[PDB]
């Protein structure tokens, strides 16, 4: 429908410019041929103006609406350049440019008058409960995860990343010591396996 | 002559009304890139989501408009610094994997570039590219290794 | 101002503190619907002139087709802007979100209008030939119901629920992965983590006083 | 009949917009005030003529007990009957009141229905994992370039005569 209205507001809009000559704009006829073979041409002047002014105010308004209609599509013509050169040509950091959820890729295609983009989204489907805390207190040391967060099943702790579930053993390469485990609220009490 | 001064009031009135249109749908096809980028996201623009990094927003209704609430990250306290690019070492050169080589006077330290926050330099957070006669302007210091002890043991 | 910052080839400078700063962005949304007839406005109750006005064509079948587009393209931008999200999620009673005080743009039960109180005085500043306003598509109660809703996505789920399913996580978590996506570990938030809270707090009850400083910020 | 103040030397009664809103008559020290007789659109609510030929007219911007029957903040509606459940909006009339053909079959007006309610659990030690993902591909449809057309004044106002 998009694609449908530009099609629909210019050919509505170029048929309303030739229903304004079949009107009369104040004069005796609308047609031209039958004011100059019917009245004198001494007093046809007065006759003859009033279906120029009808008729190039109708041209004033034709050409204002497409300057109007100009800029809606150019505007959207800046942001399909936008998108094919951050969705199609890279991708996009930006959340809900390149379609709804995490942006992968994106295909274009080609259409009339227009561009159709098959934005390729990574939508997370099955969640769970967990249970998770800040950081895990140590002998006289506080670790945090790098990249991961810290969850609980219920019986262990485990570090997996955020946008996937991936359990992986507490160890000393994916967490880093900041300090000690008596400034940070909600830290909980586990051992970290030192694989050395 | 009342019908042509009244018809040119209404094209003038129509005419005026569709500029503002176009800026009123301009600033609203900002809103919802706005509230698409910094409400619903993270930034990494600048100045798109208010001065300074950009933490988090919170859209707030108002009459025929949107106020945004952009909460923002703003260092306030610098002092002196004295940096090196990288760190010679026997035969080696030491780079910062995700921090800055800082000095206070007497030592030098590794920390991020958002916040103060000196570590000692050791291989963890290093990583050896090359030696140390290309890379202008490189120190002299050693380097913990956090191995080294436990093989004395 | 006159600034001269000391550069020199071996001189950094790193700061040792920071500054939780709140801004205030405004932009408008929408126009008001209005709709012109030009068999009133241009002549009322004379039927020598509507005669007269059908010599001209369609002017103002065009006229009021414009005006049609206008109207209904100023509903269509709430749609894009506060109808961004499909689920309605709410607060839970328990605020828990470690020091974090959102009494300010939370709605207020109290009130017959479930508006925050930033949205109070939002609202409390701002003020037939032929001539209507048609109302809009969504009421001031609706739009505040999408913002509440927006909110409560945000500071119990964060950007987990504009990419998909609404994820739960702390605020006091969920502040250190904005911290991460400016370069901050997650140790300076739990460190500072009574400190933030404290200018975040203070930092948002600045706004209300400085909307009623001056009546030229809206 | 109105409350209004007027001198004892004042008869007329104008607005900002220098329309008569109140005049007095003269014999009587009475005041009247003058409002203009109400009008408004006629907008018909009707689905798709494949679907029924039922309609609902929307009489815009009058109390229209002058002119089932339900009152609206847009007008009011003639031949659509009010439900209290709230439904998802497609044919929208104004101030959050959208009308519909549902349940044999009428046309029903009804209040907006925003979304559906999630009370997401929150807790400050818990946290929400997905397990599994969908990979989706949306369409996003945007127009390009208009019909390039050029219109010339020396035929389009007056074709072939050389008096014009
Ligand atoms: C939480 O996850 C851990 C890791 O898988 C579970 O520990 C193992 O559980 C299986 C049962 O299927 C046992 O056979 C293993 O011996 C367990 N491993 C160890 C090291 O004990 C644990 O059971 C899970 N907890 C809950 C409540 O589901
Ligand atoms: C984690 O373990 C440490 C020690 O293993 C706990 O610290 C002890 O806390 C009790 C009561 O607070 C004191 O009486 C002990 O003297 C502490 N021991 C040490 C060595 O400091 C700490 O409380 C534990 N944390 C949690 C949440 O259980
Ligand atoms: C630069 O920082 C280092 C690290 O803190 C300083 O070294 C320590 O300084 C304190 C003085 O407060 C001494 O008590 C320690 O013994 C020092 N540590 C070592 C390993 O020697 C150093 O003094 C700082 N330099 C300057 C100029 O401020
Ligand atoms: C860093 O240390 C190395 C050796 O520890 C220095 O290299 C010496 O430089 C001098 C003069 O340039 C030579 O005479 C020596 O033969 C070099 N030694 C070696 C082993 O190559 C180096 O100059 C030092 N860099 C700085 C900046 O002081
Ligand atoms: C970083 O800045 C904050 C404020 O921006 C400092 O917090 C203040 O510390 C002083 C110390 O006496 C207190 O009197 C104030 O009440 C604190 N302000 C607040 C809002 O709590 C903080 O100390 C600074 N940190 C460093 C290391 O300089
Ligand atoms: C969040 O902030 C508001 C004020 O911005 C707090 O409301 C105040 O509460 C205290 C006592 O709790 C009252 O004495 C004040 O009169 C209140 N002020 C206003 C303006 O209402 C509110 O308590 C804070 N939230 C929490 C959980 O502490
Ligand atoms: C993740 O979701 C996918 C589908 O979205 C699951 O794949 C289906 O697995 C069932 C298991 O019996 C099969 O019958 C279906 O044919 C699979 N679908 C497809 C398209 O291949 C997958 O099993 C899920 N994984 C987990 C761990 O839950
Ligand atoms: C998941 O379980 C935890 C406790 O095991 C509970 O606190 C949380 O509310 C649950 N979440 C949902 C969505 O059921
Ligand atoms: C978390 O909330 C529970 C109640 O819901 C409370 O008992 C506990 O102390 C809280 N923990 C922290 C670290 O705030
Ligand atoms: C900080 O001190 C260093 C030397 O210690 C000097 O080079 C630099 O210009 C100083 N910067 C400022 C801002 O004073
Ligand atoms: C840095 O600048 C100083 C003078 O300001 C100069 O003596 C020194 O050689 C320079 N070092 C490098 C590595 O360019
Ligand atoms: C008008 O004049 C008549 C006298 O013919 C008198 O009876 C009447 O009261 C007058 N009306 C008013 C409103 O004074
Ligand atoms: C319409 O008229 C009735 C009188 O029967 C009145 O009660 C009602 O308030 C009026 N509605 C409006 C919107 O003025
Ligand atoms: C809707 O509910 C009201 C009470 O709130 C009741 O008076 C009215 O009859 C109901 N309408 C229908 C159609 O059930």
């Amino acid at each position: 429908g998009k694609l449908q209205d530009v099609v629909n507001q210019n050919a509505q809009a170029l048929n309303t410019l030739v229903k304004q000559l079949s009107s009369n704009f104040g004069a005796i006829s609308s047609v031209l041929n039958d004011i100059l073979s019917r009245l004198d041409p001494p007093e046809a002047e007065v006759q003859i103006d009033r279906l120029i002014t009808g008729r190039l105010q109708s041209l004033q308004t034709y050409v204002t609406q497409q300057l109007i209609r100009a800029a809606e599509i150019r505007a959207s013509a800046n942001l399909a350049a936008t998108k094919m050169s951050e969705c199609v040509l890279g991708q996009s950091k930006r959340v809900d440019f390149c379609g709804k959820g995490y942006h992968l890729m994106s295909f274009p295609q080609s259409a009339p008058h227009g561009v159709v983009f098959l934005h390729v989204t990574y939508v997370p489907a099955q969640e769970k409960n967990f249970t998770t805390a800040p950081a895990i207190c140590h002998d006289g040391k506080a670790h945090f995860p790098r990249e991961g967060v810290f969850v609980s099943n219920g019986t262990h702790w485990f570090v997996t990343q955020r946008n996937f579930y991936e359990p992986q053993i507490i160890t000393t390469d994916n967490t880093f010591v900041s300090g000690n485990c008596d400034v940070v609220i909600g830290i909980v009490n586990n051992t970290v396996y030192d694989p050395l | 002559r009342l019908i042509t001064g009244r018809l040119q009031s209404l094209q003038t009135y129509v005419t005026q009304q569709l500029i503002r249109a176009a800026e009123i749908r301009a600033s609203a096809n900002l809103a919802a890139t706005k509230m698409s980028e910094c409400v619903l996201g993270q930034s990494k623009r600048v100045d798109f989501c208010g001065k300074g990094y950009h933490l988090m927003s919170f859209p707030q209704s108002a009459p025929h408009g949107v106020v945004f609430l952009h909460v923002t990250y703003v260092p306030a306290q610098e002092k002196n610094f004295t940096t090196a690019p990288a760190i010679c070492h026997d035969g080696k050169a030491h780079f910062p994997r995700e921090g800055v080589f800082v000095s206070n006077g007497t030592h030098w330290f590794v920390t991020q570039r958002n916040f103060y926050e000196p570590q000692i330099i050791t291989t963890d957070n290093t990583f050896v590219s090359g030696n140390c006669d290309v890379v202008i302007g490189i120190v002299n210091n050693t380097v913990y290794d956090p191995l080294q002890p436990e093989l004395d043991s | 101002a006159e600034n001269s910052v000391a550069y020199s080839n071996n001189s950094i400078a790193i700061p040792t503190n920071f500054t939780i700063s709140v801004t205030t962005e405004i932009l408008p949304v929408s126009m008001t619907k209005t709709s012109v007839d030009c068999t009133m406005y241009i002549c009322g109750d004379s039927t020598e002139c509507s005669n007269l006005l059908l010599q001209y064509g369609s002017f103002c079948t065009q006229l009021n087709r414009a005006l049609t587009g206008i109207a209904v393209e100023q509903d269509k931008n709430t749609q894009e802007v506060f109808a961004q999200v499909k689920q309605i999620y709410k607060t839970p009673p328990i605020k828990d979100f470690g020091g974090f005080n959102f009494s300010q743009i939370l709605p207020d039960p109290s009130k017959p209008s479930k508006r925050s109180p930033i949205e109070d005085l939002l609202f409390n500043k701002v003020t037939f030939n032929g001539l209507t306003v048609l109302p809009p598509l969504l009421t001031d109660e609706m739009i505040a119901q999408y913002t509440s809703a927006l909110l409560a996505g945000t500071i119990t789920s964060g950007w987990t629920f504009g990419a998909g399913p609404a994820l739960q996580i702390p605020f006091p978590m969920q502040m250190a992965y904005r911290f991460n996506g400016i370069g901050v570990t997650q140790n300076v938030l739990y460190e500072n983590q009574k400190l933030i809270a404290n200018q975040f707090n203070s930092a948002i009850g600045k706004i209300q006083d400085s909307l009623s400083s001056t009546p030229s910020a809206l | 009949e109105s409350n209004k103040k007027f001198l004892p030397f004042q008869q007329f009664g104008r607005d900002i917009a220098d329309t008569t809103d109140a005049v007095r008559d003269p014999q009587t020290l009475e005041i009247l005030d003058i409002t203009p007789c109400s009008f408004g659109g006629v907008s018909v609510i009707t689905p798709g003529t494949n679907t029924s030929n039922q309609v609902a007219v929307l009489y815009q911007d009058v109390n229209c007990t002058e002119v089932n029957v339900f009152q609206t903040r847009a007008g009011c509606l003639i031949g659509a009957e009010h439900v209290n459940n709230s439904y998802e909006c497609d044919i929208p009339i104004g101030a959050g009141i959208c009308a519909s053909y549902q349940t044999s079959q009428s046309i029903i007006a009804y209040t907006m229905s925003l979304g559906a309610e999630n009370s997401v659990a929150y807790s400050n030690n818990s946290i929400a994992i997905p397990t599994n993902f969908t990979i989706s591909v949306t369409t996003e449809i945007l127009p390009v370039s208009m019909t390039k057309t050029s219109v010339d004044c020396t035929m389009y106002i007056c074709g072939d005569s050389t008096e014009c």
